């Protein structure tokens, strides 16, 4: 191949060229190192150094990969594997068709299972039993000692839930990862992985070789800025998330709260406390109990929404299920754990079985749920905010009951929630006309009728940048603490 | 490449053979002829070389082995048979072959670390056996093959534990046991297997070490391991008064008060002496702890300290827990298809403790099976025409929740507890605990959690008056006198407890043998703590103190009182 | 001495694993080195005696600070700095790759041991280490602003929301390039093109707001991408020979002129 030889010498070129100092001389030295094998290549760099030579690797990558390899050697030996990062376009597992087959792609998905690492033969040195006749660098088709082993895992990845289309099953992909990429990735953790799409007898399996898990803008940093010293941020803020919502303004400000969240903090004997907030909504029926879910769902990408009696106690954490080609059992994933670092919203919580609230218990408090089934054994992280909505027994507050004898759940799942509301209606006629004016407004006038302070991505953004900030406690506020506590406590649901 | 040369292979043999006839020890003793003189009257058909005094004779041989392993063991092999036969040449009639152990190789490497660099190498590792075959004959000897996954006290968390194939040829076979924790010098080689091939759809080959030598992982290795300083601190704080106190004030620093508790988990964490009186019964040397506690109590966090210290800890919880996953179950192999044994969470725990979360959940039929493991520390599996033996010396603690959420002080401790009488006898400590509203207690609770927050910050990174302990240090004292103590309970005073029980029967009738026996090894325990071969009677005094206190906690109010002024003589 | 003594045969111990971490094409870090000195010989390790063993031989290694040291399923961060040590050994002349052999190590002790002996002849101070890398007028002069502000905002809003929007042209393009360039296509709908780049952009924006800049591209520069209305759709091409550091030169300029 002519246009091999031209894309390996063009990739000398850009090796011995590239800078006032030479990006990659550092990491072809480093590359002498026994440990460091794989030279990782920016695909800006090489697309700004020269376009032809991009074009064709980008749809020609199995065809000049080996060549590319082969300029690495001779461009380390003058003083071996290559990678790529940085692709600009990200595609959908759905959107991998055989039109694409040998295009240098980078695909977006989550991990669910994992292989353990085996040798793979590259090149062998065979020798003949007939005559004794010593065959080298015999390539494989998919002597120990003389020949090539490269280290090898398998992945198996399932497509991510935002891009999943209602009613349709998510597809799983295997994925091969070598070298360095080994061990690079965990189970359930969501990936971008940089690669071709290859034919196994047929079948489809994707070649990775790269993993994926100040610099803002002036305008967007300064608008940021801008709202950040806004003295009425807060009201701002709780009236723009909920536009629609009438009243219970105390709600919107809890739901925020648990948004921005608190810091988690671990002790020295190792034990982790919970940084999270966990908030439960219960009230009369016709009240806003669902629309405050459906709106933090659609406003935070990283919800996960769930009905109550739907939901099993293996869905919820996960189940122990048998692999049908490995004879073994494996782990499939729950709700929980799928909402690791986000927020979960449960529905009629009150319809759930006490036998699935009892395996809701440890992810609670102790934010892991642990695994001890048929041979099974295993710790898994549960760092998720948990949102339930529910209705009074009978559906109505009963006021000839006591308080305690209106809510139907067990005393510890009363304490483990940090903010417990609860909200019951009443007829009045201001209520009444405000409630109706709204609603008919908003029928009638969609888009006219909503009046929002700040954009929700400017809200987005600005979550973003400030969940990362750790606050400091002030002696102050320690012992305005102390004695808050101290008169909270001096008076069901217990403190 | 180089070895396979004729003349240096030969002369190397020679050189071996110079070696085995002719080191000589620190006290000038030929040690390998006694060694072989015990083997010959014990009939053996192997032969262990310390790895470290060749390496100090003959430095070529050490850069040898573990490079040609198997040529190199071949020759050795010759060489002690017919060092063997000039000896003792009758001893060709009771054996053909004498095969050569290395022990003590000083390269100890995990099953995660093993990669393509350490094939066809001697490597050494360590493990616990989970699944074994049988005795296979081959048209050549002995054969088995085992099972071994990573040791789960070193395994982090969120990873699940990897498992490898061994291979065990003569001598070593039946050498060791499913559940036994043990370390391996073997070889690292590959085998070709062309289902791997079609499966994976490339070239697979199944890593699988044939070990040379076997060593059941005992806590003499960890003994071995450790520092002289460590023991001298040891000894040094074994000589102060209050060693006691500032033992119980090291564990849980982060919690405030709840001096029983600690205590108790504490007492049962060192452990008492099993013993076998006549071998026809066996006496179990373990606590078994029962936490009953109203929320918000921090029985979590306990259990999970607990479960950080132990340098072996399994932690299970009460609805992920089913009777086959805390047990050993027999399950057909997906390869080979043979009745093999998969050790449950108890018997991995065996000699190390098992923390149950929510005990009370326990379903009835996975309770039952708990009982033998409790009271005999074996398990006994008969499935599948497969009938085995199990050890079961393990240290249970329990957590419960009283039933509807709070503890009743109004009702006896059974009726509290959704658990049977048999279940609560097989317990040694139990420790209720409630709530109370006490304004100063809420301040201290209140007060020392905010400092414990304050100092914990990433930004940032007692009751007896005594300072605690460091961790590490902590847990060095707990290893050496787990591994070094053994008292004598020659001087008790068996009038005074016998009319204790005598009292205790009365006014346990006006409201066992297995008591007695719990407050004989919590005395044992104690005397451990203060490193005395011999029991003293203050060891027996604070455990009857501290069983009265747990047994007085069990009963209804009307008459806890009588029995705190009945036994006001012990308690103050 | 004594402590000199101690000195030597901890230099052997550390001499013999690096010599075997080398011999295997392995990366010797300090904690291997550490933790195979303290299971030979029974005793602490530390950076001060390292810096000891520098000060009295420093021909013997050379010390690194080295980040992406692969520490397998460790869980340490890459932004941990690892301090690497490499042997020091003559070339030979044979052109193979030199390898501590028995006879080096040798050599090495004895050196170490005449260093010691010339030292006595004359504790030793260790070497540094490479460390890692009234009210109502204030309310009405505020009022007075306030309206002079309302005043000077009376213009138009547009006119800067297009300047906003030039800042944000140029970055834009560029991927929309590489969007026809991935495609193989020479032109795209706007629905999908969209799409794709909102998928690919830095910044979460909506769909009308990618229209309305791909409407003020085709407007500032119509030479290099037109737009072509097809029955019901308006469809995008773009010329890909054209240099993009010059048209990001005209689109500065452009933003300049409309400041
Ligand atoms: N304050 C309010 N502002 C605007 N619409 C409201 C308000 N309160 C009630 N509504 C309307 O009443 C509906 C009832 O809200 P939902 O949360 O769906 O019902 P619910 O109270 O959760 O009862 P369940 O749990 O579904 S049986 C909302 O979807 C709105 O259309
Ligand atoms: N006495 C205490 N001193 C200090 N912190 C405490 C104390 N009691 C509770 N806490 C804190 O409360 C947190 C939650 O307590 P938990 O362990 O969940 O309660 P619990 O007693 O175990 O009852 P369950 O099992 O959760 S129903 C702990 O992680 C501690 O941080
Ligand atoms: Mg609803
Ligand atoms: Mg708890």
């Amino acid at each position: 191949d002519e246009v091999a030889e031209k894309c390996q010498k063009l990739f000398l070129d850009f090796l011995e060229e590239f800078q006032g100092e030479i990006k990659y001389l550092q990491l072809a030295e480093e590359l002498i190192r026994p440990e460091r094998n794989t030279l990782v290549v920016s695909f800006v760099d090489l697309e700004q150094f020269n376009q032809q030579l991009s074009t064709t690797i980008q749809e020609e990558f199995y065809r000049v990969y080996p060549y590319l390899c082969r300029a690495l050697k001779t461009f380390v030996k003058d003083r071996f594997y290559v990678a790529f990062q940085d692709l600009p376009t990200r595609h959908k597992i759905r959107e991998l068709t055989s039109s694409r087959i040998g295009l240098l792609t980078r695909i977006s998905g989550q991990v669910v299972r994992t292989h353990p690492v085996h040798p793979e033969l590259v090149s062998g040195t065979f020798l003949c039993l007939d005559c004794q006749t010593v065959i080298r660098d015999v390539e494989q088709q998919f002597d120990t000692n003389k020949s090539r082993f490269v280290d090898f895992q398998k992945v198996r990845i399932q497509e991510t839930q935002a891009e999943l289309p209602r009613g349709s099953i998510p597809r799983s992909l295997e994925v091969i990862l070598r070298a360095e990429a080994v061990e690079s990735a965990q189970a359930g953790d969501k990936c971008d992985f940089t690669g071709t799409l290859i034919v196994v007898p047929y079948r489809l399996v994707f070649l990775a070789c790269c993993v994926a898990p100040n610099q803002m803008t002036v305008k967007e940093w300064e608008k940021v800025f801008e709202m950040s010293q806004d003295k009425n941020l807060y009201h701002n803020l709780c009236t723009s998330l909920f536009p629609t919502i009438h009243g219970n303004d105390e709600v919107k400000r809890g739901v925020l709260l648990m948004l921005f969240g608190g810091v988690p903090k671990t002790t020295g004997e190792g034990t982790s406390l919970r940084g999270d907030i966990n908030v439960c909504i219960v009230g009369d029926p016709s009240t806003a109990k669902s629309q405050f879910l459906k709106h933090v769902e659609e406003f935070s990408p990283r919800a996960v929404y769930t009905s109550g009696k739907a939901s099993s106690a293996a869905g919820l954490t996960a189940a122990v299920v048998r692999d049908e080609e490995s004879h073994e059992f494996v782990i499939e994933a729950g709700a929980l754990m799928l909402a690791d670092n986000g927020v979960c919203c449960i529905d009629e919580f009150d319809k759930m079985d006490v036998r699935d609230q009892v395996a809701i218990h440890e992810a609670m408090e102790q934010q892991t749920i642990s695994i001890t089934k048929a041979g099974v054994k295993a710790t898994l992280n549960a760092r998720t905010s948990i949102l339930a909505a529910a209705n009074p027994i009978s559906g109505h507050y009963d006021r000839s009951k006591s308080l305690k004898q209106n809510i139907n759940l067990s005393a510890p799942i009363m304490s483990r929630f940090d903010l417990f509301f609860i909200l019951v209606d009443e007829c009045n006629e201001v209520t009444d006309y405000a409630i109706a004016r709204r609603i008919v407004d908003l029928h009638s006038r969609i888009e006219e009728s909503i009046d929002r302070v700040y954009s929700l991505d400017d809200i987005r953004r600005y979550l973003l940048f400030a969940r990362q900030f750790k606050p400091k406690i002030s002696k102050e506020s320690e012992d305005f603490i102390v004695e808050q506590y101290k008169h909270l406590r001096q008076r069901s649901w217990r403190i | 490449e180089w070895v396979s040369m004729a003349g240096p292979r030969l002369e190397i043999h020679h050189r071996f053979k110079n070696f085995l006839r002719t080191h000589v020890d620190s006290h000038g003793h030929n040690v390998f002829k006694e060694r072989i003189s015990d083997m010959c009257k014990e009939n053996r058909e192997s032969l262990v070389v310390n790895y470290e005094d060749l390496a100090a004779r003959e430095h070529v041989l050490a850069y040898f082995l573990p490079e040609a392993p198997a040529e190199l063991l071949q020759i050795f092999d010759e060489a002690a048979l017919e060092v063997v036969l000039a000896m003792y040449p009758k001893y060709d009639r009771i054996t053909n072959h004498i095969h050569v152990r290395i022990s003590h190789l000083p390269l100890v490497e995990e099953l995660r670390s093993l990669r393509q660099l350490h094939l066809n190498q001697l490597i050494r590792t360590s493990g616990v056996v989970t699944s074994c075959t049988g005795v296979l004959p081959q048209l050549s000897q002995n054969y088995q093959r085992i099972r071994i996954q990573e040791s789960p006290g070193k395994v982090a968390a969120g990873r699940l534990p990897r498992s490898k194939d061994a291979i065990l040829l003569a001598d070593l076979v039946d050498s060791c046991k499913p559940g036994d924790e043990i370390e391996l010098t073997g070889i690292y080689h590959n085998n070709y297997d062309g289902s791997l091939n079609t499966a994976n759809g490339f070239p697979v080959f199944a890593t699988v070490i044939l070990a040379n030598h076997v060593a059941k992982k005992d806590n003499k290795v960890a003994v071995g391991e450790l520092t002289d300083e460590d023991v001298k601190m040891i000894t040094s704080l074994s000589k102060d008064q209050q060693i006691g106190e500032k033992i119980f004030a090291s564990i849980a620093p982060s919690i405030y008060g709840h001096e029983d508790i600690k205590r108790g988990l504490a007492l049962a964490l060192f452990g008492g002496e099993p013993k076998n009186p006549g071998g026809k019964h066996k006496v179990r040397g373990d606590i078994n702890v029962l936490l009953c506690g109203d929320p918000g109590t921090a029985k979590s966090q306990f259990l999970k300290y607990i479960e950080k210290v132990s340098s072996r800890a399994i932690f299970t919880t009460g609805q992920g827990a089913s009777a086959v996953g805390l047990t050993a179950y027999v399950q057909r192999h997906p390869v080979s298809r043979e009745w093999t044994l998969e050790a449950g969470a108890l018997v991995l725990a065996d000699r190390g403790v098992c923390l149950i979360d929510e005990f009370d959940k326990m379903n009835d039929q996975d309770r039952t099976s708990i009982h033998e493991a409790m009271e005999q520390q074996s398990i006994s599996i008969s499935k599948a025409g497969i009938v085995t033996s199990l050890q079961a010396r393990c240290t249970v603690i329990a957590a419960a929740n009283p039933i509807g959420g709070r503890y009743d002080p109004s009702l006896t401790f059974s009726e509290n507890v959704d658990l049977t009488e048999p279940i609560i006898s097989r317990f040694d400590i139990l420790c209720v605990v409630r709530d109370t509203v006490d304004p100063v207690q809420d301040e201290m609770l209140a007060r020392f959690v905010v400092g414990s927050h304050v100092r914990h910050h990433p930004s940032n990174k007692n009751t007896y008056g005594v300072e605690p302990l460091p961790q590490e240090v902590l847990k060095k004292y707990i290893i050496y006198a787990k591994e070094r103590v053994h008292p004598k309970l020659n001087q008790m005073d068996q009038d005074k407890v016998a009319k204790m029980y005598s009292d205790l029967r009365k006014e346990s009738m006006a409201t066992t043998v297995r008591h007695i026996e719990s407050m004989i090894r919590m005395a044992e325990a104690h005397a451990r703590i203060h490193l005395r071969d011999y029991v003293i009677e203050d060891d027996v005094n604070m455990a009857i103190r501290v069983m009265l206190e747990s047994f007085i906690d069990t009963q209804k109010f009307s008459v806890m009182r009588s029995m705190r002024k009945t036994f006001a003589r012990y308690l103050s | 001495p004594y402590k000199y003594q101690v000195l030597a045969e901890m230099f052997r111990s550390m001499d013999t694993i690096v010599g075997m971490l080398h011999n295997r094409s392995e990366t010797p870090t300090f904690a291997k080195v550490q933790r195979g000195v303290q299971d030979m010989m029974r005793r602490r390790f530390e950076e001060c005696n390292v810096g000891q063993i520098k000060t009295v031989y420093p021909a013997s290694y050379r010390f690194r600070q080295e980040r992406s040291v692969p520490t397998f399923k460790d869980g340490t961060r890459r932004s941990d700095y690892q301090l690497t040590i490499e042997p020091l050994l003559e070339q030979e002349a044979d052109g193979a790759a030199p390898q501590l052999t028995a006879s080096r190590l040798l050599q090495r002790r004895q050196i170490f041991s005449q260093k010691l002996v010339e030292h006595v002849k004359e504790d030793i101070e260790p070497a540094a280490l490479p460390q890692p890398p009234s009210q109502d007028l204030l309310e009405r002069i505020r009022a007075k602003e306030a309206q002079k502000q309302l005043a000077q905002m009376t213009r138009c809003p547009e006119q800067e929301q297009r300047l906003q929007r030039l800042e944000r042209l140029p970055e834009l393009a560029r991927v929309l390039r590489s969007v026809f360039v991935s495609e193989r296509k020479p032109a795209l709908s706007m629905e999908v093109a969209c799409a794709r780049m909102v998928g690919s952009c830095c910044t979460i924006m909506s769909p009308g707001e990618m229209e309305k800049h791909l409407l003020l591209l085709s407007e500032l520069l119509p030479d290099w991408l037109s737009l072509h209305r097809i029955r019901t759709d308006t469809y995008v091409k773009l010329d890909k020979a054209a240099d993009l550091a010059h048209i990001t030169a005209r689109l500065a300029h452009q933003t300049r002129a409309e400041e």
